[PDB]
């Protein structure tokens, strides 16, 4: 066993309260029943759910169950509660180079809502500092597609764009995307047309918000 | 549903055992149930015998060559399975259903008072198979029992007879001695104890030593040692000792003074690797196994049983130096041995096949 | 007698 | 006025030094060998105690006799260093060491006889503590019956070391010395060794020298007889010479017996020293495990089991 | 009570050294194995080093063997890990986990975790530049306001709008690490346009780890 890859099939999973979901992991080589499952809340230590690929760790609720078929393994959540939103890792421990799964985020789904788009120009003090920061804000979108662009001076800028997505809300259960663009001192004055196109899947057609210098 | 299959070097015979560790409850040992799958076309009206063997492996120091071990049977059982002449088990029924009619079940009853799988720790200069008590399941195609067993049509599978810690805790170990050093001045009292009777592997052993000196002599040092006793009966009944842990403390007790301290020592294999002949637990092939568990024997026991019997004691020793008539070279040591049980608790899964580099 | 040695 | 060739004396000194170094090295490695290491204690075979005691006795004999004996008798004989007290203590130590060697060999023979001829009667009347007490008692008896050497020895006037007691007292002391040093040990060594040899010959056994290991004895008869017929060659000349010291006329009225007795002393002390060297050689020639450990210490100088589902 | 307490994680220079300690409690080092598992920020779990301490074994990852060293101190019931020749890819949150020594695996007990940051950049205070609200381009009913925080190495700042008096569904996106090595986060909030001309929208940024506080005010144009 030079190395064993514990490939988890779903990277992201959307479900609802009371639903039944399954996470399947495939080993690169037979590991016998030496497989464990872990639950990791965001920003916390992982918790052992089941071991031996079928055995339930003491204290873990009976809604969790694991089963082996072949070189593949399965963790089952039956009637998942809201307290099951986490990332789940599969670990084989049959060999010393112990390997985990890539992880599977299990998220609560709901009805799609129309995102809200805003544009914030960089400050004049920032311009006097020799730096530019063109940003646009996406608020309350469910599908998690997003993927905004800029189309600066009818040119699709790419590479230097930075984006950040907040965590799923406890009461809203939606994602907000903040995208930032960094430009040089003379680049902001060179281009007088800016925009932030949204290719979101949550609405019928793409929507582009445009901006120009001297516009409030 | 997990079973072990081992085919013959050619591939005609195949044995199917569910477990590979069979717990020896002191009253009864778990039956060695299995299933042998045969191929009439190759056999040509032969028989398929299945043998359960308990064999004591040993070495010779006379031979010029090294690693040439031997074997010394102490339990042999035979079962003919192809012409079948105690019904099947649920696992046997499932295997028969999944393999059809050319699968023929076998079962073995291991009588009580047989040795458990113990392996003696080999030296670093050794290059052969380890010594100790080893079990084995062997199914082969032979017309006669006495006929030569060509290895091509036989399957050897190693199994382990094991024991687990008794659920009921035992009485707390405790011993005491009084020694007088040819003066009858006053008794030197020593009392030692352990917290519990049954210890698991890797747990600390808490020794509560309590010395009450009334003599006119000084207790120079107090040594606490954990010793392993192995009764090997290969050819003649023997006995062996090996300290698996030791604590040397310079605690001093003055005349007409009392001393109380709790020493904590833990037996483990890391500091005992170079002790050749140390009794370890049974090995499947050559894996790392802990120190041998204590051998549980029936209250009404036949005694003098073959193989290896493992026991553990904690020894506390007071190194008293005589004064007034010598140069302290002499040291009349008073001491105490405390027996305890070192086992594993009852599990819920198979011990081996967890971690391997 | 010659006991020079034993 | 001692007549001896200088070349002969030099050769004797060289042979003595070679035998001394060989015996010291062998007994030291033997002593470190029967250190029992760890986990090698059979708790039923007590030959290690007797073997180590015999090795210590031989090594002490060599160390406490040869350096003093050479420079006092063979190399130079006229002067003396330690005075009368030292010249008496040296003879006392020599007597104690010889007694310890003889009694240790006899005790080893007795223990082996008890183990082999009557194994049923052995464990009942033997133990490790009893063996340790016996080993201590042999040395105690050696010192107790060697103190006559301290009592009779003295320094007259030429730094002679002849005993100061009268001729009758010296003769009686030498008689009891040779008796308790040869006659008692050798009869036991003969009869018990013959009994073991004939009991082994008719048997034509097993020795668990380790947990789960066994060994055999290659020459448990030839060596068992050599340990007898080598103590009539190493002890007998030396003891008969020290008996001919007195109680037999008066030096036979000044014949060449002077040079005869000087050569007697040289040869007899050589044969006495040979016994302190022969023992580890006989130890390596009877036990293979012992030979292996001795040499190692001196060096410091089929398909697969698959899985399926039911 | 069975728990593992970690210590010794922190920011170091690239090529430097570190010594994380896992103070065990409630179990013994000879009846359990101790393993070190790290998680890069926003990544999966990875095993680094493990010590048996009953068989005297120490195992290291394929990228960790030549630099790391795990050890156990039985007297204080503690395990350590000597991290040396640290590079950029060594940044992670390191957990120490317990496993039963005898016939069990699956890490049933974990420590809280200590973040080990390995970068050449140094501590620096933040700077705030307000984001001008767009009263024409935006189509949402409630106008959005926010300010930008950037160029600070220590752990993220805490920006409170109007000292926490603004409760309008404010969002603080997680801080992002830039190429130069300085973090940057943003805080946004949607406020109805009725109170744009009356309600003050002020932000206060506190960076006590770097000891810097900059306050700026945002106003629609
Ligand atoms: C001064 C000479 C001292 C002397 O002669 O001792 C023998 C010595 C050590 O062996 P020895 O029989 O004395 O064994 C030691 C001791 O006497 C006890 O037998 C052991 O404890 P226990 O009570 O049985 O449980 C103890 O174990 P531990 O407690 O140390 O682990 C042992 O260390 O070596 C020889 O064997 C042959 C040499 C003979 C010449
Ligand atoms: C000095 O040798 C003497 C002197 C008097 C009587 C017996 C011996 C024997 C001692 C050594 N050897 C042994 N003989 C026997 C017999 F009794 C059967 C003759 N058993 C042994 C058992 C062990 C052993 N060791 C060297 C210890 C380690 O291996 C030696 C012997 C042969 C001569």
């Amino acid at each position: 066993a030079s190395d064993i890859q514990m490939t988890q099939s779903p990277s992201s999973l959307s479900a609802s309260v009371g639903d039944r979901v399954t996470i399947t992991c495939r080993a690169s080589q037979s590991v016998s029943s030496a497989v464990a499952w872990y639950q990791q809340k965001p920003g916390k230590a992982p918790k052992l759910l089941i071991y031996s690929a079928s055995s339930l760790y003491s204290g873990v609720p009976s809604r969790f169950s694991g089963s082996r078929s072949g070189t593949d393994f399965t963790l089952t959540i039956s009637s998942l509660q809201p307290e099951d939103f986490a990332t789940y890792y599969c670990q084989q421990y049959k060999y010393v180079p112990v390997t985990f799964g890539q992880g599977t985020k299990v998220e609560i789904k709901r009805t799609v809502a129309a995102p809200s788009v805003f544009i914030f120009p960089p400050s004049d003090s920032q311009l006097k500092s020799g730096t530019a920061s063109v940003v646009c804000l996406l608020n309350n979108f469910y599908p998690r597609e997003a993927k905004v662009q800029w189309k600066v001076d009818n040119a699709l800028q790419s590479g230097n764009s930075q984006e950040s997505v907040t965590e799923q809300d406890s009461k809203d259960s939606t994602y907000s995307l903040s995208s930032t663009l960094t430009l040089s001192k003379a680049d902001y004055e060179k281009h007088k047309v800016y925009a932030c196109e949204v290719t979101h899947q949550g609405l019928s057609s793409p929507v582009t918000k445009s901006f120009n210098r001297g516009e409030c | 549903t997990r079973v072990f299959k081992k085919a013959s070097p050619n591939g005609k015979l195949t044995v199917y055992l569910g477990k590979r560790d069979f717990v020896d409850h002191i009253d009864l040992v778990d039956p060695v149930d299995g299933v042998v799958l045969v191929d009439p076309e190759y056999l040509k009206e032969r028989r398929v015998y299945v043998t359960l063997t308990c064999a004591f492996r040993y070495g010779r120091e006379d031979l010029d060559v090294l690693g040439l071990t031997f074997r010394k049977d102490l339990f042999v059982a035979n079962v003919q399975s192809f012409p079948p002449a105690k019904p099947l088990t649920r696992l046997q029924e499932r295997l028969i259903k999944k393999l059809g009619e050319h699968a023929y079940p076998f079962t073995f009853e291991i009588p009580p008072n047989l040795p458990c799988s113990v392996t003696l720790q080999p030296g670093p200069e050794d290059t052969g198979k380890a010594c100790g008590v080893d079990y084995e399941v062997k199914a082969f195609c032979a017309e006669n029992l006495e006929e030569k067993i060509h290895k091509r049509n036989s399957v050897r599978l190693v199994i382990r007879k094991v024991q687990y810690a008794p659920e009921r805790p035992g009485p707390q170990p405790t011993a005491e001695t009084t020694r007088q050093f040819l003066m009858s001045d006053k008794p030197l009292h020593l009392e030692a104890s352990l917290d519990k009777e049954i210890y698991y592997h890797g747990e600390p052993i808490s020794v509560n030593v309590h010395v009450t000196n009334n003599t006119n002599k000084t207790v120079k040092k107090i040594k606490i040692s954990v010793r392993q006793y192995a009764d090997i009966c290969l050819f003649n009944t023997a006995q062996y000792k090996c300290p698996v842990a030791m604590e040397e403390a310079d605690d001093t007790v003055a005349p007409s003074s009392t001393f109380c301290k709790v020493y904590t020592l833990t037996p483990f294999l890391a500091n005992n690797r170079e002790k050749r002949g140390l009794a370890l637990d049974g090995k499947l092939k050559h894996e790392d196994t802990n120190l041998a568990s204590s051998t549980l024997l029936r209250e009404g026991a036949n005694r003098e049983i073959l193989g290896i019997i493992v026991s553990y004691k904690v020894k506390v020793k007071l190194v008293v130096s005589r004064g007034g008539l010598l140069g302290d070279l002499a040291s009349s040591d008073v001491a105490v041995e405390l027996p305890f049980t070192l086992m594993h608790p009852k599990p819920k899964e198979e011990p081996p096949h967890r971690e391997v580099p | 007698r010659r006991p020079y040695i034993l | 006025d001692v007549n001896t060739d200088i070349y002969s004396k030099v050769l004797v000194t060289a042979v003595y030094l070679a035998l001394f170094v060989v015996g010291t090295v062998g007994n030291t490695v033997t002593a470190f060998t029967l250190a029992r290491k760890k986990s090698l204690q059979s708790l039923q075979s007590t030959v290690h105690y007797h073997l180590g005691s015999l090795a210590l006795s031989d090594l002490l004999t060599l160390l406490l006799a040869m350096p003093v004996e050479l420079y006092n008798f063979i190399w130079v004989h006229h002067p003396w260093a330690f005075g009368d007290a030292g010249c008496r203590g040296y003879y006392f130590l020599r007597d104690a060491c010889t007694y310890a060697t003889a009694l240790n060999v006899a005790s080893l023979s007795v223990e082996r006889y008890l183990a082999i001829c009557h194994p049923f009667k052995a464990k009942t009347l033997m133990s490790r503590s009893r063996t340790k007490k016996f080993i201590s008692a042999i040395w105690l008896a050696s010192a107790l019956l060697a103190v006559p050497m301290l009592f009779t020895m003295g320094e007259q006037n030429g730094l002679v070391c002849t005993p100061t007691i009268h001729t009758a007292t010296v003769k009686v002391v030498i008689q009891v010395n040779t008796f308790m040093s040869f006659i008692f040990p050798m009869v036991v060594i003969s009869v018990l060794n013959t009994i073991i040899a004939n009991k082994l010959t008719v048997m034509v056994f097993s020795m668990a020298i380790e947990p789960g290991r066994v060994q055999a004895l290659r020459h448990g008869v030839r060596v068992l007889r050599a340990v007898v017929i080598a103590f009539v060659v190493c002890w007998l000349p030396y003891h008969v010479r020290r008996l001919m010291f007195c109680y037999i006329s008066d030096e036979q009225w000044t014949p060449f017996l002077y040079d005869f007795y000087h050569y007697f002393y040289m040869v007899t002390n050589a044969l006495f020293y040979v016994s302190s060297t022969i023992n580890p050689i006989l130890y390596n020639l009877v036990s293979a495990n012992f030979r292996h450990i001795f040499l190692a210490t001196l060096a410091c100088l089929s398909n697969h089991t698959l899985s399926s589902n039911a | 009570e069975v728990q593992l307490v970690e210590s010794g994680g922190g920011l170091v220079q690239p090529g430097g050294s570190l010594r994380l300690s896992c103070a065990a409690s409630g179990f013994n080092v000879y009846s359990s194995s101790i393993h070190w598992v790290r998680q890069a920020p926003g990544k999966g779990l990875e095993w680094v080093a493990s010590i048996s301490s009953y068989y005297g074994y120490t195992y290291y990852a394929d990228s960790v063997k030549g630099r790391f060293t795990i050890s156990a101190d039985t007297s204080k019931n503690t395990a350590y890990l000597q991290m040396n020749s640290l590079r950029a890819e060594d940044t992670a949150v390191y957990y120490c986990a317990r496993s039963r020594q005898f016939w069990y695996s699956g890490l049933d007990y974990w420590g809280q975790g200590t973040l080990v940051t390995v970068s050449s950049a140094s501590t620096k205070g933040p700077s705030v530049f307000p984001l001008a609200p767009s009263s024409k381009s935006t189509s949402g009913g409630t106008a959005a306001l926010g300010c930008l925080v950037k160029d600070y190495f220590p752990e993220p700042v805490t920006v409170s709008w109007n000292s926490g008096a603004l409760t309008s569904g404010v969002h603080t996106f997680p801080a992002v690490l830039q190429s130069s090595g300085l973090y940057s986060l943003s805080s946004v909030v949607t406020v109805p346009s009725s109170s744009l001309g009356t309600q003050t929208y002020i932000c206060n940024v506190n960076h006590k780890p770097s000891n810097t506080k900059v306050d700026k005010k945002v106003e629609p144009k």
